[PDB]
């Protein structure tokens, strides 16, 4: 389980430094499809080094398939675009190392924190050399949740608006960040407690709810299921937050 | 682009907002070297 | 040159910046410290507010300071105030989330004269002074572009120590997104409007906000081009702690949007 892991840290930061050093140059969406599309090239280039026969899953272009249909590589070069649009410097670049339809490897790398998240089954989540533990909360008081808007979707946001309405009543206050692999790499380190998103897509949090997995967490759909993989409206964190907020958010279900 | 002249007074805010700093010295050019 | 009294502030901020990163690697030390409703105020604040009175004392004995923990410290000539927050949002410091910053702002016969706002973790430094502008590391700010509400992204922070008027706030946020593209919610109003200083944020609002947080941004966005309000136009956000704040453009389409909803309260 070293050597993917290898592979997946090798092309991450590589494309986070092409990333990065493309963002020191000015502007006032062209440029940032043509950064997206460079960094997906110098990835899959790099891929190609190693097993250029696993399935890559883009987020543009389908499924760009193998010959060695066994892996599955969901990646995402850039997240929440907005962010690097409008110079907000808050974007990771999503790698995700699936097999048989589930995943054992991810990694999620901020380039301009320099943070680089690493989770894989058994051995854990780690932060560049530490053994992540998640938020300590066993309720909504005092508690922080990593939010999300359907800057897509707006139908939800009445029932939505809701659900943040009894959630503020219930929490301590919320965040808001547009890199949704970056809530989940932020609830896996325990610096938000519980995360959730309405109509979200598997290559952007594929890394994400495996990372808050491994660190001591679980994901789960709107109802509880698990058709999140398909229906994207996940609600992630450490069983306690996810019950607290479950047992307040599911009498709102519109998906 | 656009379809029409909007026209109003301005704000003190809306001046200050247009600005790029205050001037504050008649003088234009220093002469000995200009 | 360069403005004196900006030139002492940016050494405070400085030093009080480099302190509190320095304790950021070691969270078993500072505890968490409530004060309010979900107002913490751990033991690092006070050591980053000593830190900076101890330097400006330096070299002004006798400009009166504010900040939110001591008060309201007089000084033998109180024509000047220095506003503080050592601090900005406490919460995501004790959650260790690397998003925060430190804030020191000089008033002169009450209007603001001097800004300054220190992120340590990505070592940004937002300075402004009025009659010079606004700088970003040395980079001129004049906000986002923006004309209208679509494509725009709105910065804001949720009234979670006024949560009476939650309700109220929400029913605008409905309304307003109705109209804008996204949201942004970080938690620390001094950021946030920074932020809007170097237009990664179209716009901004916030219902209940300290005298002593707005006073380091709101001379950053206004010398950064944007302007701030009340919710209605006028003035009296100094004391009611609502602020609506953006390029001009943007604030008014706000304005006239946010109108209609908001609740008599806070006119
Ligand atoms: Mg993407
Ligand atoms: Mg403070």
């Amino acid at each position: 389980m070293h050597p993917m892991l290898n592979i997946a840290v090798r092309a991450a930061r590589k494309a986070g430094n092409l990333i990065a050093k493309n963002y020191e140059t000015p502007d006032a969406n062209d440029f940032v499809t043509n950064v997206d599309k460079a960094a997906e090239a110098v990835i899959i280039d790099t891929i190609r080094k190693s097993y250029p026969q696993h399935t890559i899953i883009t987020e543009e272009s389908g499924e760009l398939e193998g010959t060695d249909q066994d892996v599955q590589w969901v990646i995402d070069p850039l997240d929440g675009t907005t962010n690097f649009i409008k110079r907000l410097p808050h974007f990771a670049v999503s790698i995700a190392v699936r097999i048989k339809g589930r995943t054992e490897v991810a990694v999620v790398y901020d380039p301009m924190r320099n943070e680089l998240f690493t989770a894989t089954r058994g051995q854990g989540a780690q932060l560049n050399g530490y053994r992540l533990r998640g938020s300590t909360a066993r309720d909504l008081d005092g508690t922080i949740l990593a939010t999300g808007f359907p800057f897509k979707a707006k139908q939800y946001a009445t029932t939505y608006i809701n659900i943040v309405g009894k959630l503020f009543n219930e929490c301590a206050d919320f965040r808001r960040t547009g890199s949704a692999a970056l809530d989940l790499a932020y609830v896996a380190a325990g610096r938000v407690d519980g995360f959730f998103e309405i109509g979200l897509r598997p290559w952007d949090f594929a890394a994400g709810e495996l990372l808050v997995r491994e660190a001591g967490g679980i994901v789960s759909d709107f109802t509880g299921g698990h058709n999140y993989m398909l229906t994207g409206n996940i609600v992630a964190g450490n069983p306690r937050v996810v019950k607290a907020m479950l047992a307040n958010m599911r009498d709102e279900l519109s998906d | 682009e656009f379809d029409a002249i909007k026209i109003a007074l301005a704000s003190p805010d809306m001046i200050r907002s247009w600005s790029f700093g205050e001037v504050k010295k008649p003088e234009t050019i220093n002469y000995r070297t200009f």
